[PDB]
DNA sequence: GTTGTAT
DNA sequence: GATCATACAAC
DNA sequence: GATCATACAACG
DNA sequence: CGTTGTAT
């Protein structure tokens, strides 16, 4: 456990210094952050609000990527580094849970965060540090449902074929629009 | 750590989450419905306003009140997103035919943002009422709201082709729609034309519907793209600002703009000109002053001596947004699926939805007209046998027995029996019968007429045509955008 | 260049403009009514929620739905200004007895703000319903709203001493009020003891009401300030935190996080040794603030004297009584409430009184009609017009206009046998009711008893255990 | 016939819908409250001699604010920048961009307060402008319609304005020291003596 | 600075 | 949606 | 209340 | 890059 008195603006950090049991929850908005922070067990669980929609790194200039405040906050939290400073042996958390809202917009933020993680934090995903919350709200509502280790249900993100993975991201969240609209016309039942 | 942990494939989860957000944006946010030409937020604002009782007849209500009920009963999103969507359909430059009458600062053409919701008040426009006409006669299906404790309409009646008339846009996922506004009367003429002569070709339709009619006016250059868009749903068009050269009181040329292109900010082009004049990218300009008033747009670009206004004019057309291009991408939701429809396909889609609305209404009117006459038949026989009726009642202990006897004695249904039991004593006067007879007789006529309309498809079309003529007769405008070659 | 210009002195416009904003902020914004202990905003939110139908029994409604109405009908201000007030009425650390039941993120004791109105829904509190009891029986006066298109109550019934129970605050113009919360039961005891022995003293009142009872608990050192406060209406008190080094309860209006941040700053300034650690192990049910060779008692004593672990509360009981702001004492506040409570009961009793008598009058006519249903039908059936039919019935059976109308609007299914005996049963019961309500208005002693009895009912249903332990 | 021609740097505040003319003897500077009213003013103001400068929120009480805080205030800075008069040891009344400074605050009680905060600033740090008879107060018959705001309060052919004139500077200095002074007792005693509930 | 209704 | 200044009294 | 970045397609 | 319009 930490001792405090040390030194992001947001991100309610826990009280432990063991990146083997500690967990970081990436939730969307401060509206969700308050509910999650008011019942997270301030010991091995820290929360970090992602304000607005995360930048699609699969279509953004690397200059804009390094400029995004939101990505800078997430990387600053993990303490892994970036690119050449990628040190997975220095991650401040062994459990990065993505907790987006149940609505479609939350689902979109899940895909964005996944692309960001898969592209510039692959050593994390390759090590199985990334999870996805499985919500079925008050403080005890989120705690006794999704934030309690004794209960709850997690979704360990695991990649099978990197080639298929690299293709999926490029197809869906890539620059080429035509290949995307085709996938919509193919795998989608409306009526 | 955790106990029950599952495993999710990255490629699997990503495709699922994206496919969800994809369809969600397509058929439930971005693109509009081909029938009423409305998107979810626009339809919920209109319907929400209808229930709020803010019709053209009634007074205005605070904007916060309108978005408060729409967001709390129909549209499950941010308050601002609803207010902005409302303010836009109250601006003469944004909507070819406004659907919202506002009171207060609703923004300006110069990109000014409307005042906060705690200042502006709005209500339905006179024409917007046509979008809701006969909404309560079961002409549109309804569905549960997001909260599953309120009922909203999937579509609206829409007694005027709102899609072609107000246009659409546009940004979704994997796709994007872009439809230009049209003149009301012209669009209605197009509808009527396609109804009387099914073998009408695109050219024949363009005879009554020449092309786009933007709210600001301006000019259209090249009609080749116009025919291409109507026949394929896709096409490119050139939009140019209406201008004219004046001579100053000193004796030098004066470039005057009066009608910029659609969705073009005057101030934005004003800043763009100074940025080009002070950059030496365009020389010959003496001054660029905006003399536009609250009664006309006047953007003057005076030229110095020994400098051609025409040379500077075309340069502004080719370097500024004073002359842009409109990318026809007539995409709309039809049969739950997004489709790129042509002009005939959009019209035929409106005429069909128009036929269904009229039939549903005729049925509803018929079903209610007869249901009333049935009761009138009961109340009549009751008023004929008031004594024996009053005797059966008073001699009864329970209403169930009293009703049962009336049904058996006078041969009346359960509904007719209750109607007699609920009769006020004031209905037992002498002049009360002749009144009920006059009403009943009128019901017989209406039921006969409505029975015929549902029996003859020829009448339903004629009813649509006649009703359309009334819409145009009351709301149609004169053409603003001059199409030229 | 103007055509019709006028001259206005600088001093004249300054004095006029300032007095306009002063009185408007004093008697209609910052200060609460000594009656219902509410400010214009809170009173509008309650009545707003009431009209919208977000009662404790009914389901919640989105805040945007509530704020949307309270703004467009009563409170002509901002969304944030209203929604911020509503959120305060739903926080257990804000109000000793909450007036709002909200679902979702409504902030924390760490200073965390509430969520957007698009995520949180709410409704009236159970005890909050007491504030609106018999609001539909002409118990309170109504006025037109800012738009002049709606009507709102100038004050709620308030079946419990809201002012002394929840408190009041605060900042106005040229003046500022500050009233601490009290126990619901303790306050109700004071109101009754006052109704019993008007010759009571300040010391006597403090026998049933020791002092404040803040929703955070903690402790109040000293009692001399509590006496001067209840007597003069002004005074000071010291609030200490409950510790055991772990802090369990912080004083009123004190942020645990802020105290934590200030403790870290004081630790990195050599202004206090021993500070090995200072964590915050507070849960969703328990709050724990954890703070060799340091004695602790010397460091802890310094933390309370330097930080915010021990704050001072300044009594300044200011409220609006009779349109004017006055520095009231405890007795003055109780009298102002007891009188308001008497006005409502009387008003309510008169309302039931007038309604029952009116019902009996129309009931008398119906019986007269049912007894002569044969001729009544004969008169109506031979009637030329409804106007003539009413005139004849009034002349024949000697009935009033209302009674005659009540007969003409009689459904045939009411002309049965068992119907007559049913009306007599209802009628005979009303005579006892009207006779009962008459005695209540004729005897002031009963109105006082009705208030007491209905108060003990509130104390029995909503009163809690004392949270703040007083010390010396 | 003097005027402008755009293209100029100006370096004026981000807001401030400055007019077209450049003659500080006909032009008017409207200090409105918030962009809600500013937009209604900016649109329909005769963009030739009437400039709209939106003030956001309540202006700092100079009587209770340190000079280090006054020089840091952005709203006040945007006001002195619009006039182009100068500050303190640079205040030149003979260099003001506007000879007509029209205070146009909301018709609500709060508008009367912001109106009070302005007059103190205009009397404490822009005295020469007031003594020259430039500061006027609009007399509206507010977030009104475009044609409404002009036809009622902005059109000089029908509008009714009031010229702020100073009688006794002694009584003036005392009024500000009492109403907006750091003293609360004298202010509370004033409100208690000059208020009819 | 901090408290809470306001711009 | 989060964040930014400010009046107003009183510690 | 004013502002601030971003997804998304298409034309610039 | 910027802009369009519903969304976070
Ligand atoms: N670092 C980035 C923050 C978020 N940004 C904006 N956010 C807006 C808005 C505008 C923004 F610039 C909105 O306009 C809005 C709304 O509901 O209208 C919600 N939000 C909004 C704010 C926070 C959030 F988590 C989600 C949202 F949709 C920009 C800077
Ligand atoms: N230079 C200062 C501007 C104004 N600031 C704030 N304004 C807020 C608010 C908060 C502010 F920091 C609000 O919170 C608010 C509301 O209605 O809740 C309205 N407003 C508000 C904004 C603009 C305006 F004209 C009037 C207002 F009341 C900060 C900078
Ligand atoms: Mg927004
Ligand atoms: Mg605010």
């Amino acid at each position: 456990m930490k001792s405090g008195l040390e030194i992001p603006g947001k991100l309610a950090d826990c009280s432990s210094n063991n990146p083997a049991e500690t967990e970081l929850f990436i939730v969307e908005g401060d509206s969700a952050g308050g509910s999650a922070k008011s019942g997270r067990n301030r010991e091995f669980q820290a929360i970090l609000p992602i304000r607005g929609k995360i930048l699609n790194v699969e279509k953004a200039s690397m200059d804009k990527i390094l400029a995004n405040e939101e990505i800078r906050s997430l990387f600053t939290a993990m303490g892994t580094g970036f690119g050449a400073e990628f040190d997975v042996s220095k991650a401040r958390y062994q459990k990065l849970v993505l907790m987006t809202d149940a609505d479609v917009d939350g689902a979109h933020i899940r895909t964005l965060l996944l692309t960001l993680i898969y592209r510039y934090m692959k050593p994390i995903l390759e090590a199985g540090y990334v999870y996805i919350a499985q919500p079925p709200m008050d403080d005890h509502q989120l705690w006794e449902t999704t934030m309690d280790p004794e209960h709850r249900l997690m979704a360990r993100v695991s990649v099978d074929d990197a080639a298929e993975a690299d293709k999926i991201f490029d197809m869906l969240m890539g620059d080429r629009v035509e290949p995307r609209r085709e996938f919509i016309e193919e795998n989608a039942v409306y009526s | 750590q955790d106990k029950n942990l599952v495993n999710v494939n990255l490629t699997k989860e990503m495709k699922a989450s994206f496919i969800d957000y994809a369809m969600s944006v397509i058929v439930a946010r971005a693109l509009p419905d081909v029938r009423d030409g409305l998107k979810p937020v626009h339809r919920r604002i209109l319907y929400g306003m209808n229930e709020l009782g803010v019709t053209p007849d009634k007074p205005h209500k605070k904007s916060a009140r309108i978005t408060g009920d729409v967001m709390g009963k129909y549209h499950p999103h941010g308050d601002s997103s609803i207010y902005e969507a409302m303010v836009r359909m109250a601006q003469w430059w944004s909507y070819r035919y406004m659907l919202v009458d506002g009171h207060g600062n609703f923004g300006s053409m110069d990109g000014d943002s409307a005042a906060a919701q705690r200042y502006t008040e709005a209500r339905m426009s006179k024409i917007a009422l046509e979008m809701l006409r006969d909404i309560n006669k079961n002409t549109v299906d309804f569905v549960d709201n997001y909260d599953a404790n309120e009922r909203e309409p999937l579509v609206l009646p829409a007694r005027f082709p709102n899609l072609l008339v107000n246009g659409a846009t546009g940004i979704a996922v994997g796709m994007a729609t872009n439809i230009p506004p049209h003149n009301l009367g012209e669009t209605i003429d197009a509808v009527k034309l396609v109804m009387d002569n099914p073998e009408v070709t695109t050219k024949d339709l363009m005879e009554v519907l020449p092309g786009p009619d933007f709210p600001t006016g301006a000019l259209v250059m090249g009609k080749s793209g116009i025919h291409k868009a109507y026949e394929t749903g896709k096409g490119s068009i050139v939009l140019r600002s209406r201008t004219e050269i004046e001579t100053t009181k000193t004796g030098r040329e004066r470039i005057v703009v009066t009608e910029f292109p659609y969705m073009v900010n005057k101030t934005k082009v004003h800043e763009h000109i100074v940025r080009l004049v002070q950059e030496k990218r365009i020389e010959g300009i003496t001054a660029v002053r905006d003399e536009s008033n609250r009664e006309g747009v006047r953007f003057v670009i005076e030229v110095k001596r020994d400098a051609s206004a025409n040379v500077i004019l075309n340069n502004l057309f080719k370097m500024t947004q004073m002359q842009t291009n409109f990318g026809f991408n007539m995409l709309a939701i039809q049969n739950g699926i997004p489709k790129i429809l042509s002009l005939r396909q959009i019209l035929d889609a409106y005429i069909e939805h128009q036929k269904e609305v009229v039939v549903r209404r005729t049925r509803f009117d018929k079903e209610k007209a007869e249901a009333r006459a049935h009761i009138l038949e009961g109340l009549l026989i009751a008023l004929d046998h008031i004594d024996e009726v009053i005797r059966i009642i008073r001699a009864s202990e329970t209403d169930a027995e009293a009703q049962a006897e009336l049904m058996s004695k006078f041969k009346l249904s359960e509904r007719q029996s209750q109607a007699i039991l609920d009769m006020r004593l004031r209905r037992l006067t002498g002049l009360e019968r002749d009144k009920i007879q006059s009403e009943y007789d009128d019901l017989l006529a209406l039921i006969a007429d409505l029975a015929d309309i549902l029996a003859k498809p020829e009448r339903v079309s004629q009813i649509i045509k006649d009703e359309l003529d009334e819409v145009k007769r009351k709301f149609s405008d004169k053409r603003r955008t001059e199409l030229m070659v």
